[PDB]
């Protein structure tokens, strides 16, 4: 039995800590909505 | 139940304790998430019952008391937010460049932010605060990290 709780509000932070790359993939979505690589 | 917009814990007592399944998204009285969060069950808040409206397995989305709402898109040029809600932590902003996942069928951001599986149905905003998409259905590259698609559903 789900059930759900707030957590916050949805809005932009000024300065907030800035992180990741920013990849290029080829990608493949299946009819199960699953992504794979394609090489 | 609590109706109020913003960002919402999906959890259950199924197994041990109480775990954190998910993340989604209140916005005009309608609750959004990823289907693989909730496999399209309903869901509580407080003593009412959220029933599913709408989904989709291939997109990986699904809306609940009525159809889905958000259809903001990203820019393709800036920055984006994580609004990131770990199990058992506070939500946190994490501010990053999308890369893009490449198909045959078109191209869409993807955000390279690696978190458990129960941070999925996060979402991922706009600098206008809107919600551009959710975070948690996307693969494993070359070093074991993550890479999420940002999944947007369609407004009809
Ligand atoms: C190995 C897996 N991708 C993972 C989980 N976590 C983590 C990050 C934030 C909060 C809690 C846990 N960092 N790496
Ligand atoms: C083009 C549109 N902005 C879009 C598509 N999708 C999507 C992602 C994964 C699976 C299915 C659909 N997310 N946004």
């Amino acid at each position: 039995d789900m059930y759900i709780e707030r957590a916050g509000d949805i809005t932009w932070e000024k300065d907030a800590e800035v992180t990741g790359n920013s990849p290029r993939l080829d990608v493949a979505l299946d009819e199960s909505g699953d992504f794979s690589l394609v090489e | 139940g609590e109706t109020t917009d913003g960002v919402y814990r999906v959890m259950t007592r199924r197994l041990l304790g109480s775990t954190q399944v998910g993340v989604g998204v209140m916005q005009e009285g309608v609750f959004h998430t990823m289907w693989h969060v909730t496999k399209g069950a309903a869901l509580r808040s407080g003593e009412g019952r959220l029933d599913p409206y709408w989904g989709d397995v291939k997109q990986d989305l699904v809306s609940y008391c009525g159809p889905w709402k958000l259809d903001a898109a990203w820019d393709g040029l800036s920055e984006v937010q994580l609004l990131a809600v770990p199990p058992g932590e506070r939500a946190k902003n994490i501010q990053t460049l999308p890369g893009i996942f490449k198909t045959k069928d078109g191209d869409i951001g993807a955000v390279a932010l690696d978190y458990p599986a129960g941070t999925s149905g996060s979402p991922i905003l706009d600098k206008c605060g809107r919600v551009i998409g959710l975070y948690g259905n996307g693969v494993v590259i070359k070093n074991g990290s993550y890479v999420s698609a940002i999944t947007q559903g369609k407004r009809e």
